[PDB]
RNA sequence: AGGAGG
RNA sequence: CGUAAAGCGCACGCAGGCGGUUUGUUAAGUCAGAUGUGAAAUCCCCGGGCUCAACCUGGGAACUGCAUCUGAUACUGGCAAGCUUGAGUCUCGUAGAGGGGGGUAGAAUUCCAGGUGUAGCGGUGAAAUGCGUAGAGAUCUGGAGGAAUACCGGUGGCGAAGGCGGCCCCCUGGACGAAGACUGACGCUCAGGUGCGAAAGCGUGGGGAGCAAACAGGAUUAGAUACCCUGGUAGUCCACGCCGUAAACGAUGUCGACUUGGAGGUUGUGCCCUUGAGGCGUGGCUUCCGGAGCUAACGCGUUAAGUCGACCGCCUGGGGAGUA
């Protein structure tokens, strides 16, 4: 059964940029909610809406620059299977500091730089290069 | 499968509407009428596999709608068992 | 585009399987070069317009299609215009001529184990088991004839069972 | 031209839409008789792209050659070029024009001698065992690389229709980097074609229209 | 549906 | 982990692992900060001293830890409420060699009784063994009995797998579609456990037409304890019990989500025009080709071997050995 949705949201940007969808459709939730607000504002995506209040659809619009996805890696990494949680000092670099690893931390969903700017850990939900 | 009648009785000896078809009380109570009528069946029937996987499947889903039952609100779980004669 | 709606007009014309308007813009004693229809130019062989009959009257301009046979087989509009716009003894198979009243052209060969009789100016239908004829009798005509009467007698499949019927007796 | 010249000719036809390369999903309006439909609403702006695109390749003269191949439209490229006084390729594609043009300029160097002869450059000699045999030679080689004899070098821009039957120039050009101009139906894969054109190709009454409304273009960026 | 094929 | 070693034969399922969605609360996990310790030396950094170095030293850093305390509480966990899109129930129908029990039908082989009827039959690459003048073979009539169900028949259908095909009846399991109502995460997987599990085989009691291991004879051959021929017992058949293995194979674990197509097959359901069995959709299952991608390649390719998640099983050179 569906036993990770946000996997399940990372699998489906990851397909859709593959497959040059304009757009990827899928339930949403607080959390994929807030992945997407990190994800829209550092530049992954243009812009995300949830449509519906008894079944709330999202909506992702994917951005593609000459002609490529932009999105080129996303990996789930603290999975259900195996929660990763760093502290500050450990927080992870992706592609050497270009990429972003996006973290819940204590005070919200927020990227792994700003977390070392808050001096927060967390659960480091995922890596997007 | 049992008859239309019968299954209207079930429902409406023990589902709080005459249209409440999906309650957990009810539900069990379907199967477990389901299993008693088959037990007969298959006290001739010895060699009928593939039918006795279909009781048997009747079986764990009772099972597992009573460890629900039992584990959500104990009361109807202790009701229900005594109403229909179930050891656990 | 409802401006291609004027051109959806234009799509009603003439658009599936039926009698289009025919341009013969280009010819040749080669392949007869058809090009309305559907599609653009066409690679149609020939048994009415030309090296065929021995009829020249298709001179570059003659407007007759080929009933558009395929509406588009891939860049190939219809084929062999065998008896396609005048289709006046046929059509669907038989059963619907145009008139019906006047006596059009018929010929009555028996069954020779089969028939493989040209019963009418258009088709060669194979006849299936007794009647093949009107019924004076059944296997004791196998002459091509003349233009006597038509009238239907016994379909089966409706595809090449074309039934004719031509010795003006009761009229079974 | 616009929709109006488009459909008196049969830009709109697409082939069964159980051919169809799905890569052109967005250029087509429909499925009209188990039929595609091009739409003549994006063509007509995206044609406009390759119209004003000539314009600049022949304003530095460079060398434009046309590609046609089908009996259909052998015809139509031939004239048209000639036409233009620019190169093209009526005729089967000898497999190997561009990125083997230091082995084919020989095929051509070979026939630039052998028409001399077969005309005035003394022909009439003895074995006419040998007349004839030149003479289906020279003809062969005519006959396919005729149309680019005079052409000296590699072009630099190459206008070709049905992308898929000729596949192999696409494949030659975009290995040499040289623009691709192409008519690309529902059958075929832009994803080679530079400057895509997308709509019915297989055709003299759209395709003169293609042709005579490129061949054109070209003179006017020639004319200068 | 005779033959094809042959 | 398709073919190199590697998906249990298939299921159910306890413990265990994981868990859709919103609000509230808790602060266990988690994070931050502080305090106490985490011996000295050794490692590392900055220095100092032995003529330099090895060496010896001063100070730091580190000792990834653990225990409290104070905060955050997004995510996981608990707790309490809910929600429905997962899961399930009911209502109507559908298609099917799904299963168990019972009966019956016709065709055919064999045998028995008889009639006609003669010298061959049967077999092979040839032949012989074998059958036949005690009257075969052939043909006809009437019985007996057992087994399997021609045509339909279909890379068709159902089933978890093994598998299941004449017709009829009784009992019975599953799938699916349409519209609505209902319950409200009741779910996915599964070590150990339990059940089912072709064929051969075993035990008891039956049955025994045909076929046929073993066996015998003839032939082939250098040999022929084989292929071929002529016979033939166990066994194939039934009832019950046991075995528990197969190239138990789509060599591809189960569940869920997403990612261009095309041609079919089969089973429902909606619209119109059933206006010619038509198109236009939508579900379920199934076959072939192929795209991106993947793969060592072969190939797979929306029924993935593509992109991911949950859980389980399994592999670690060949032989020895799946043996002791
Ligand atoms: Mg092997
Ligand atoms: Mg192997
Ligand atoms: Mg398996
Ligand atoms: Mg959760
Ligand atoms: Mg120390
Ligand atoms: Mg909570
Ligand atoms: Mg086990
Ligand atoms: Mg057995
Ligand atoms: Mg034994
Ligand atoms: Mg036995
Ligand atoms: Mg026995
Ligand atoms: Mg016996
Ligand atoms: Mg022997
Ligand atoms: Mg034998
Ligand atoms: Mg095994
Ligand atoms: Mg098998
Ligand atoms: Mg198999
Ligand atoms: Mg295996
Ligand atoms: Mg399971
Ligand atoms: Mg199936
Ligand atoms: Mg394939
Ligand atoms: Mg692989
Ligand atoms: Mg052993």
């Amino acid at each position: 059964s569906m036993q990770d949705p946000i996997a399940d949201m990372l699998t489906r940007i990851r397909n859709g940029q593959a497959a040059n969808k304009a757009a990827v459709t899928m339930p949403s939730s607080k959390l994929k909610v807030a992945i997407a607000n990190v994800l829209k504002e550092e530049g992954f995506i243009e812009d995300f809406k949830v449509e519906g209040d008894t079944k709330p659809e999202l909506e992702l619009t994917l951005k593609y620059f000459q002609g490529k996805a932009v999105v080129e890696s996303i990996q789930r990494v603290s999975r259900p299977g195996l929660r990763i949680y760093k502290r500050k000092d450990e927080l992870p670099k992706v592609m050497a500091g270009l990429g972003i690893a996006v973290v819940s931390t204590s005070k919200g969903v927020m990227t792994d730089r700003a977390a070392r700017q808050a001096g927060l850990g967390g659960e480091i939900i995922c890596y997007v290069a | 499968s049992l008859s239309t009648e019968a299954t209207a009785k079930i429902v409406s000896e023990f589902g709080r509407d005459a249209n409440d078809t999906g309650s957990t009380e009810v539900q069990v109570a379907l199967l477990t009428a389901q299993i008693n009528h088959l037990q007969g069946h298959f006290a001739e029937h010895k060699k009928d596999h593939h039918s006795r996987r279909g009781l048997l499947r009747m079986v764990s889903q009772r099972r597992k709608l009573l460890d629900y039952l039992k584990r959500k609100d104990v009361a109807r779980y202790t009701q229900l068992i005594e109403r229909l004669g179930l050891r656990r | 585009f409802a401006q291609l709606f004027e051109e959806s007009l234009k799509e009603i014309e003439t658009r599936p399987g039926s009698i289009v308007r025919g341009v013969v813009v280009a010819i040749d004693k080669d392949v007869v070069l058809v090009d309305a229809g559907l599609k653009s130019e066409s690679a149609i062989p020939a048994e009415q317009f030309k090296n065929a009959q021995g009829e020249l009257e298709i001179q570059v301009g003659d407007e007759v299609d080929v009933a558009l046979d395929a509406v588009e087989d891939g860049f190939g509009e219809t084929l062999l215009s065998r008896e396609k716009a005048k289709r006046h003894e046929a059509w669907i198979t038989l059963e619907k001529a145009y008139e019906d009243a006047e006596t059009v052209t018929g010929v009555i060969n028996g069954k020779v184990k089969g028939g493989f009789t040209v019963e009418l100016n258009g088709i060669r239908a194979f006849l299936p088991g007794s009647l093949v004829d009107v019924r004076p009798v059944r296997d004791t005509l196998h002459l091509e004839g003349k233009e006597l009467e038509f009238k239907v007698i016994k379909l089966d499949q409706k595809r090449n069972n074309v039934v004719v019927s031509r010795r003006a007796v009761i009229e079974s | 031209v616009s929709m109006r010249d488009m459909l008196k000719a049969g830009v709109h036809f697409g082939h069964q839409t159980r051919y169809w390369n799905p890569k052109m999903k967005p250029f087509i309006f429909g499925a009209r008789n188990k039929v595609h439909i091009i739409n003549l609403e994006k063509t007509v702006p995206m044609f406009n792209e390759a119209l004003a695109e000539l314009n600049k390749i022949a304003s530095r003269k460079g060398k434009i050659l046309f590609v046609g191949t089908k009996r259909a439209a052998s015809e139509a490229v031939k004239d048209a070029a000639l036409s233009c006084d620019q190169f093209f390729v009526n005729h089967r594609w000898l497999g190997g024009m561009l990125t083997n043009w230091k082995t084919v300029r020989q095929s051509i160097k070979r026939l630039k001698d052998l028409e001399t002869q077969s005309q005035d450059g003394t022909f009439d000699k003895l074995t006419k065992k040998e007349a004839l045999m030149r003479t289906r030679e020279l003809e062969k080689l005519e006959n396919s690389l005729g149309g680019i004899k005079d052409m000296g070098g590699l072009p630099d821009a190459l206008f070709v229709i049905d992308a898929d039957h000729e596949h192999i120039a696409i494949k030659e050009a975009n290995n040499l980097g040289i623009p691709v101009f192409a008519i690309v139906d529902t059958n075929s894969d832009p994803d080679g074609v530079d400057f895509v054109i997308p709509g019915n190709d297989d055709a003299i009454r759209a395709v003169t229209l293609y042709l005579g409304a490129v061949a054109a273009t070209v003179r006017e960026g020639r004319s200068q």
